[PDB]
């Protein structure tokens, strides 16, 4: 029926009905400001073609190599793309860039269900739309992330099973946003009671795994160039349900935040949100309990980059922050103690310090005071402290420089705020970790397999996280296609899932390994950049296939690199410079104790000594758990990607896109499904679309497409018999298509002739006739006209008149 | 490989052509099919067309001595049996029951395979007579069979 | 040949031709026979009609040129008919341009005399060719 609710979702099958197509002439052609182009073949002049462009109407040159099989009309804007006759880099991208075109952002690929970034609200997520969705399989309606969702749920009650959900994407593509439509969804169809009260709800665990996205995205969220409230951390945030199939309860785990950032914002951008808050003067009673004056172009650890934010409004999101606080159930003493904590970091980049004497003093001690009341120390023991710090051993007492000082009180801020922040998670954690365990649903949201012009530890990190977790992928397909197979008796043995992902991934995380080694080369004094290296390639360099070195970077507008890695999206150059200082996060070893020994509640939990840390090995720790978990789980995939860099509506960029789509996971992961067996019909559906194929060999299903593939000359490494669906291996149903038109309009002008025979042969009866008649009449008319003319006559018939 | 009397009844057919265009040894070449047909062939606009077939009415003549290898070029041609016809009519049958819209069956016969004028059309499911029933829609398995017996039945 | 009609026809025909009533054609006869109602044949048409046949031409070799002449001609009935297996509908007429590419484009081909002189005088009539009429004019039975 026509339910406006699917306006941006559905797409009319009638209305959309009403080309010509040429398999034999259609194609697309590699484009350097469009990705690829349609065209028609003209001639070819062995491995290189001609062809012409639909578009500006032309001609080119193209190695008849790169030509990419173009689909029918038939699969315009096709909600499943694993259904598409001709599934390739080029004609995904079109499907894509189609749908999205008409208004549409939600399209399938087998496990995947990519969301493209609209960047404009929709009516889409109303709950209206929501009573559709319910329960519904993802086949029978429309793709759209509520059915991915749905699905888990029906699934982890049904299947009695973890459901995980790791949504990937590049920087700005809709995985935060995303996340939270999964979320402010499993809600809606999993809440208390919504039957049998007044003095009922007295808070609700909803209104809090709510109201802390807010108190997160205040201190991991900031305006980046692609600015969104950039998720600047990554989160992996199962959620719990109860016996009867309601949420129960939930939590969160958070991965890799950009501590570089508190101290330092490049060009355009700033710092969390929550700095920009502070300096609101939106609740003033507390300008005093922190000390601030509200102008952050004032503070030099934010006026570095911008401060203001279109639609951001700092004073604003601080009120709210602060409820947000509230409804948390946030003690005063901690509010507060947050604040004091950061407001703190300000003054930290507010103080400055004083040729030969190399040990550095201090400009004054105005905000040094400020740092010790906010935080209870004493301003003398931290600026002490600070330029003649005192480390373990007969400890020594080791001097600092003018740099050497403002390096620190940058360490300071940056392993204050990152250990602020983990106390965040946890604290919230403990709210909503309601006491209550029958199963879970994760969601997992971190950067993508993103590749740059300069790569570094960062990529690193990133780059390595999504290989250990697109490892994930790969063999969450093969158990499934594996079952495929052996539930259509057609079983084949092929194994290797996760392919070089290991090697890659071991050549990283293992033994000898690069971390496993760049965490060693941290604890050696005197080891630089070049320290490293030397040793990074002796063990490796040459000494493996996943490990090489800088390739043909044709791209002029590059960055430099070292070594180079053999990651699936593609073999990512890295530079080394800085790593060592990267990972092994310095402190006053001295300093650190004076924060424990703080006198405010706060603090001192946040430096309590392990008593009686690289990112690296935390990083790889808690990756584990991540991927214990997710393996514990059951799967389903939300690929975001952006459509350019104007956040404008309806405005592609196949450079970008396809981009995506490598690193993406719909292609990797269309090449692993390409060694198996693809594109699969039923015996029946089969034996209805190719009987025109073999006609003389019908004299049911499985029976007749034994005969008409037969029939074919059909090779046999080219297809399998399934025991209800007939196998075909990648792109061989499209030349039994081009094969079965031909044949078709053969067969129709065979019939169209014939009839014309018959005419004919008809007619026939009668041009035999008819020339005799003909024969007579013309001969006739000769005679009358010779007689006519004679004399014999002409003295004959001259005397008639008197007979 | 035409027998004597087959090649004998060629030139049969042949003869009354070339006078009713005038009786002089030759046919227009845009006739070469219509000639071949008579004899029981079942050419294709492109089979005529490839052994010297023309287009238009006096662009070629044809003695049938050179006329005579243009038809047994077009016996070793396809001539589509019983179940290609049927499969093709098929795959319009969207039941199953065997049965097409009136418009499928003209449409498809006169937009499909390069053309047949409705003319040419209106003609045959006159002469054939395959009429659709109370409803708009018709047998065809019961017509194929119609345009293969021939004008003139057993 | 024309059995008897025409047989107690020709006698006083050959007879009202030749001048010196002998029974014997001549060439005396036409000389003062053709100037009857018009201008007489020339010696030499003269010589050709009485040349065509060989032998004595007097009413006995005569019944004879006239045979194999006339001999190759067909019915009023016959034609008649012959100009209708182009008329299914019966309208007892043929279209005019039809007929006239009919004659001029198949079978033994008319040239642009044969046919100017043919519907010279054709009975056409609004476009419609009357083969029902011309044919009795061919014959003789028409307007001729
Ligand atoms: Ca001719
Ligand atoms: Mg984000
Ligand atoms: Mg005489």
């Amino acid at each position: 029926f026509s339910d406006p609710d699917f306006q941006y979702l559905a797409v009319d099958r009638k209305k959309l009905m009403k080309a010509a197509f040429d398999g034999k002439k259609n194609c697309w052609v590699p484009d350097e400001k469009e990705g690829f182009a349609s065209a028609e073949i003209q001639s070819s002049k062995g491995d290189e073609i001609t062809v012409k462009i639909v578009a500006d109407s032309s001609t080119r040159t193209v190695k008849k190599d790169d030509i990419q099989s173009m689909n029918p009309p038939k699969f315009e804007k096709l909600e499943d793309m694993a259904n598409m006759t001709y599934l390739n880099e080029a004609s995904v991208l079109y499907n894509l860039r189609s749908r999205y075109t008409s208004g549409l952002i939600y399209t399938y690929s087998g496990l995947f269900c990519i969301a493209v970034n609209p960047y404009r609200r929709l009516p889409i997520y109303t709950d209206s739309v929501i009573a559709k969705y319910r329960g519904k399989r993802k086949t029978e309606i429309p793709p759209h992330l509520f059915s991915v969702a749905d699905n888990a749920y029906q699934n982890m009650v049904t299947d009695r099973e973890n459901q995980s959900c790791l949504i990937t994407g590049e920087s700005g593509a809709g995985k935060t946003e995303n996340t939270k439509k999964v979320i402010m969804y499993l809600a809606k169809v999993a809440c208390a009671v919504k039957k049998k009260e007044e003095a009922s709800d007295k808070g609700s665990l909803e209104d809090q795994i709510i109201q802390a996205n807010p108190v997160l995205e205040a201190y991991g969220n900031a305006k980046t160039t692609r600015n969104n409230n950039s998720s600047r951390f990554g989160k992996f945030i199962r959620i719990h349900f109860g016996p009867t199939g309601k949420i129960a309860g939930a939590d969160i785990e958070t991965y890799l935040l950009e501590k570089s950032r508190v101290t330092y914002q490049q060009s355009a951008e700033r710092n969390y949100h929550i700095f920009y808050q502070i300096c609101s003067n939106a609740i003033p009673e507390l300008n005093d309990v922190m000390l601030v004056t509200p102008d952050s172009g004032l503070y030099s650890f934010i006026n570095q980059g911008c401060l203001t934010v279109d639609n951001i409004d700092d004073v604003e999101e601080f009120k709210l922050c602060d409820e947000a606080f509230d409804i948390l159930g946030f003690t005063k003493e901690e509010k507060q103690s947050m604040f004091k904590c950061t407001a703190s970091i300000l003054h930290m980049g507010e103080m400055k310090f004083k040729p030969r004497e190399e040990q550095a003093e201090s400009d004054g001690t105005a905000e040094a005071e400020k740092v010790a009341f906010l935080c209870g120390i004493n301003a003398g023991d931290l600026l002490k402290a600070l330029l003649k710090p005192k480390v373990k051993v007969e400890m020594v007492t080791k001097g600092q420089n003018m740099n050497q000082v403002v390096n620190s009180v940058g360490a300071l801020a940056k392993s204050l705020y990152d250990r602020m922040f983990n106390w965040l998670v946890r604290r919230v954690n403990k709210t909503l970790d309601t006491k209550a365990r029958n199963y879970y649903i994760g969601v997992l949201d971190i950067a993508g397999f993103e590749i740059f012009d300069f790569n570094s530890f960062e990529q690193l990190c990133i780059n390595y996280t999504n290989e250990r977790l697109q490892q994930f992928f790969n063999h969450h397909m093969f158990i499934l296609e594996q079952e495929e197979y052996k539930k259509e008796g057609i079983a084949w043995e092929f194994i290797d899932f996760g392919m070089d992902l290991q090697m890659c991934i071991d050549l990283i995380e293992k033994p000898m390994g690069i971390l496993s080694i760049l965490e060693e080369e941290c604890m050696f004094p005197k080891a630089d950049d070049k320290s490293f290296q030397d040793k990074l390639y002796q063990n490796h360099m040459g000494k493996n296939r996943m490990f090489t070195k800088p390739g043909k970077p044709t791209r002029p507008n590059q960055g430099p690199a070292h070594f180079e890695l053999h990651h699936y999206a593609g073999n990512v150059p890295y530079s080394i410079t800085g790593w060592l200082e990267k990972n092994k996060d310095p402190i006053n070893e001295n300093v650190v104790a004076l924060l424990g020994a703080s006198k405010e509640p706060l603090v001192a939990e946040l430096f309590k000594a392990p008593e009686e840390q690289t990112i690296s090995a935390v990083h790889r720790e808690s990756l584990n758990k991540l991927m214990k978990n997710l393996y514990s789980t059951h799967p389903h995939f939300v690929r975001c990607i952006i459509p350019n860099e104007l956040k404008q509506p309806g405005l592609v960029d196949a450079e970008l896109v396809l981009h995506q789509l490598q690193c993406n996971g719909v292609l990797e992961g269309i090449r692993i499904c390409r060694k198996g067996f693809p594109s699969r019909l039923i015996y029946s559906e089969f034996k209805q679309r190719y009987s025109i194929l073999a006609p003389n060999a019908i004299p049911d299903g499985k029976t007749v497409s034994e005969k008409i593939l037969a029939g074919l000359q059909m090779d046999p490494a080219e297809y399998r018999l399934g025991t209800t669906k007939v196998f075909f291996k990648a792109g061989v149903l499209g030349n039994l298509e081009e094969m079965r038109d031909e044949r078709l309009s053969k067969i129709i002008s065979m019939f169209q002739a014939h009839i014309r025979g018959y005419l004919i042969r008809k007619a026939y009866k009668k041009l035999q006739d008819q020339r005799i008649g003909l024969s007579v009449i013309q001969r006739n008319i000769r005679k009358w006209l010779v007689l006519r003319n004679w004399q014999w006559w002409k003295l004959y018939s001259k005397v008639k008149p008197l007979l | 490989k035409l027998s004597q009397d087959e090649i004998d009844d060629l030139k049969d057919v042949f003869e009354l052509f070339d006078f009713w265009d005038g009786r002089d040894g030759a046919v227009d070449a845009f006739k070469l099919g219509d000639v071949c047909r008579c004899l029981g062939i079942n050419p294709r606009n492109e089979d005529v067309f490839a052994v010297g077939g023309t287009h238009k009415m006096g662009e070629k003549s044809l003695p049938f001595e050179e006329f005579l290898p243009a038809y047994e070029g077009l016996m070793d041609c396809e001539q589509g049996t019983f179940a290609d016809y049927m499969e093709a009519f098929k795959t319009f049958d969207r039941e199953g029951q065997g049965f097409i819209s009136g418009a499928e069956l003209r449409h498809v016969l006169t937009a499909l395979g390069e053309r047949l004028s409705d003319e040419d059309v209106d003609e045959i499911i006159k002469l054939t007579d395959l009429q659709e029933d109370l409803e708009g829609n018709v047998k065809y398995e019961d017509f194929v069979k119609k345009v293969m017996a021939g004008p003139y039945p057993d | 040949k024309l059995p008897q009609k025409q047989i107690q026809e020709m006698k006083e025909a050959f007879s009202m031709i030749d001048v010196d009533r002998d029974g014997f054609v001549s060439k005396e006869d036409i000389k003062a026979i053709s100037e009857q109602l018009g201008r007489a044949p020339d010696d030499k048409e003269l010589t050709a009609m009485l040349k065509e046949a060989p032998g004595p031409l007097n009413f006995t070799m005569f019944l004879s040129i006239f045979s194999d002449k006339l001999s190759g001609t067909d019915s009023e009935e016959t034609i008649r008919n012959a100009f209708a297996m182009f008329d299914e509908q019966e309208t007892k007429k043929l279209n005019i341009e039809y007929i006239k590419d009919l004659l001029e484009n198949m079978g033994d081909n008319f040239n642009k005399d044969e046919m100017r002189m043919t519907f010279k005088e054709a009975p056409v009539e609004g476009g419609k060719f009357d083969y029902v009429k011309f044919t009795a004019m061919i014959k003789g039975s028409g307007e001729e």
